[PDB]
């Protein structure tokens, strides 16, 4: 540690210190008596902020939980953090692309480099309220969002006797001791199974027929051929069912 | 048409709108489809979360597989070797630590596989609600369905994990108006049925209170309550009596 | 806390989530729920209480005939929160919990790092410098298999709370979409009467 | 760390645990608080109704 003198009031019959967890935080010169403090110097994950290796190849080292005077070695940067080495500091506000910690968000921009600084929040606005302000849309839109949810999972299911002693008659014997530590990992396992498919029961099967619609799709006018599925297709899934059953590898 | 009429009318936009803005409407709900699929097909990043699971569940397993080579204080990892190494008196104890060690690490995956199943699980039960309630049916649980006044959505289903296109509402072109809670016309005032009132300076109006549509002031959609010096901010107007032209008559 | 157990920071610092619900805060004051689903549009503020009446079925000249009446007890009842929440120091049982489960947990991990676990000794170190290789190594595994099964032990409680705090989480969430930014009608979600 | 180098993945995984929990927070946050896309501010004449 930073071996501190310290203004603990060591009474003549003491010799260490302690703290509330049992840790050295004073001790006793032995040649020489004085009381003098322990604390131990700072350490912290290193971090390696990076812009895409698609884009560049230029990194923003971040030192976490340390003071910037005790790390070795440009454009050294003190946050709240830590010790931001390899962004130059911007007066700007822009949204968060790479988090940091404590309102520090860094970027790659414009010749270029990685910039650190304080992170926005969204344009200020002012909503001219008044005692007599009422302010009426005229004009809609529609619009379309999009959520992904999962449902079920890997249905996995794992043999132990084969995992921790395959093909063995000692490894076998051995594990006859344990008790049923086999029969209720298997037992859990198959209840994680099971109710997958509770689950995907759950989530789709909530109509108790099989509605199909009529050749003739007059709808108004709107237009659903991409979401409803295609004859020709091999698998009757629609269009978009079929761009997203190839993006996930 | 008239299910989408319908859906309109849910959420305080009386249908007229629709039945006379049917073009309109087709071309944009077919114009956001057209992006969703241009924003699917271009973006590899849509499907994270779903990516997401996928991943970690193969990271658990291949995690899982690798503690197979690890000696965990044995003298070897392949077990066949202490098979056929040592005899049993201290093959026993080797091929024992090696037990402990893979069982261990069984059980950690399978508590780590429960938790999961836990977090999939609440994910499920929540599209379990969210596809009975806005599919099967209309939302005004606000923000739970799509940013906006809901009005209806499409199941696509995808791998191992459903995907919605929440058809949602939003209103687009403002004015600023001049508002008052009431109208004092006999000394009684007199709010409105349903909307608030508004001016454009000179003329006072009703309307409804997501898509300005302006109508004269009948005794018909205003009722009266009380009289006209306890409202704060009432306002003088005429209010017109829609019966005087049959009795002229 | 020294002995490698870091803390990093939030990442919204406490001022900036204050801005946030300064935000809120505006937006539902003046503008009422519209903020919710499209551009904020300013309203006046007893329109926008007319408006939530009408909601529970309570025709607004009720409201527009008792408006001084209602501020009184909207400020009376702001007061009453203020001096409850300045009295009762155990109004934030909730929180105060979470805080102390945490430093609960973390003060066990750390006093684990003094038990034998059936070694000779604690204190790495010694066993480090008195034993020679061929028995230090017998000690100091066991040492590593105890304080790494601690260490376990820790993170599976970290992860099972985690969980726990998510889903208050997302109800905190639905909360504040349903009743801040409009105005719910789950009977009893919002508290105990009409909302 | 030499005997640590024997049991595999045990450093690993947790770290990855940890980490998994604490951008889980800042997720959580950002969901609570981030519900305006905007940041508004009240005008100086406080005339609310009462």
């Amino acid at each position: 540690g930073v071996l501190t003198e310290s203004n603990k009031k060591f009474l003549p019959f003491q010799q260490f210190g302690r703290d509330i967890a049992d840790t050295t935080d004073a001790v006793r010169d032995p040649q020489t008596l004085e009381i003098l403090d322990i604390t131990p110097c700072s350490f912290g994950g290193v971090s390696v902020i990076t812009p895409g290796t698609n884009t560049s190849n230029q990194v923003a080292v971040l030192y976490q939980d340390v003071n910037c005077t005790e790390v070795p070695v440009s454009n050294v940067f003190q946050t709240r953090a830590g010790c931001l080495i390899g962004a130059e500091h911007v007066n700007n506000s822009y949204e968060c692309d790479i988090p940091i910690g404590a309102g520090i968000c860094a970027s790659y921009q414009t010749s270029q480099s990685i910039i650190a600084y304080t992170m926005s929040l969204g344009a200020e606005n002012s909503v001219a309220y008044s005692n007599n302000s009422i302010a009426i849309p005229t004009n809609f839109t529609i619009s379309v969002t999009t959520e992904i949810l999962p449902v079920s999972m890997t249905k996995t299911s794992v043999d132990c006797t084969m995992y921790i002693c395959g093909d063995s008659t000692e490894c076998s014997n051995l594990l006859l001791q344990y008790g049923s530590f086999c029969t209720q990992l298997n037992r859990a396992l198959t209840g994680i199974a099971v109710e997958q498919d509770k689950n995907t029961q759950e989530v789709f099967a909530q109509v108790k027929q099989i509605y199909k619609t009529p050749p003739i799709k007059d709808f108004g006018g709107f237009n659903f051929s991409q979401i409803l599925p295609d004859p020709s297709k091999p698998s009757k899934r629609s269009f978009i069912e079929d761009l997203l059953f190839n993006k996930v590898t | 048409a008239m299910q989408m009429a319908y859906r309109f009318n849910g959420i305080g936009v009386t249908q007229n709108v629709l039945y006379e803005n049917q073009k309109l409407i087709a071309n944009q709900f077919n114009s956001a489809i057209g992006k969703i699929q241009d924003s699917l097909s271009s973006t590899a990043s849509a499907l994270g979360k779903l990516q997401d699971v996928v991943n970690q569940n193969a990271q658990a397993l291949n995690t899982l597989v690798k503690q197979l080579s690890s000696n965990f204080g044995a003298i070897s990892s392949v077990l066949n070797d202490i098979l056929s190494r040592l005899d049993p008196p201290e093959a026993e104890v080797q091929i024992d630590r090696l037990i402990t060690g893979r069982l261990q690490s069984l059980q950690t995956y399978v508590t780590q596989q429960l938790i999961r199943a836990a977090e999939i699980r609440a994910s499920a039960n929540l599209a379990a609600t969210k596809m009975s309630e806005c599919v099967l049916g209309q939302s005004k649980r606000v923000d739970f369905c799509g940013k906006g006044y809901h009005l209806m959505s499409f199941p696509q289903s995808a791998p191992h994990g459903v995907v919605f296109l929440h058809v949602t509402y939003v209103p687009a072109q403002e004015k600023n108006f001049t508002t008052a809670p009431a109208i004092c016309h006999d000394g009684k005032a007199h709010f409105p049925r349903e909307g608030v009132f508004v001016s454009n300076g000179t003329h006072w109006f009703v309307t409804q209170r997501n898509f300005y549509e302006p109508q004269i002031i009948t005794t018909d959609n205003t009722f009266v309550s009380g009289n006209c010096d306890v409202v704060i901010g009432i306002v003088n107007n005429t209010v017109y009596d829609p019966l005087q032209p049959e009795l002229d008559s | 806390k020294f002995n490698g157990l870091t803390v990093l920071p939030p990442l919204l610092t406490d001022e900036m989530i204050a801005q946030y619900t300064s935000a809120l805060l505006a937006g539902t004051i003046t503008s009422g729920w519209t903020f919710g689903a499209g551009a904020a549009l300013q309203i006046p503020f007893a329109m926008q209480m007319a408006y939530r009446f009408n909601g529970i079925g309570v025709t607004q000249n009720v409201l527009y005939e008792n408006q001084k009446l209602i501020a009184n007890q909207f400020n009376s009842a702001i007061g009453k929160i203020q001096d409850s929440l300045s009295s009762t120091a155990s109004a934030l049982g909730k929180l105060q919990d979470v805080v102390n489960q945490n430093a609960q947990a973390l003060n066990t991990l750390v006093k684990q790092l003094s038990s034998n676990f059936g070694a000779i000794s604690s204190v790495l170190n010694d066993i480090l410098s008195r034993l020679d290789p061929p028995e230090a190594e017998v000690q100091i595994d066991r040492l590593i298999t105890g304080r790494l099964q601690s260490l376990q032990t820790y993170v599976t409680q970290q992860l099972i709370r985690a969980a726990e705090i998510r889903a208050s989480a997302n109800l905190a969430a639905t909360k504040m979409s349903e009743c801040v930014l409009g105005q719910s009608k789950r009977v009893d979600f919002c508290g105990k009467g009409y909302h």
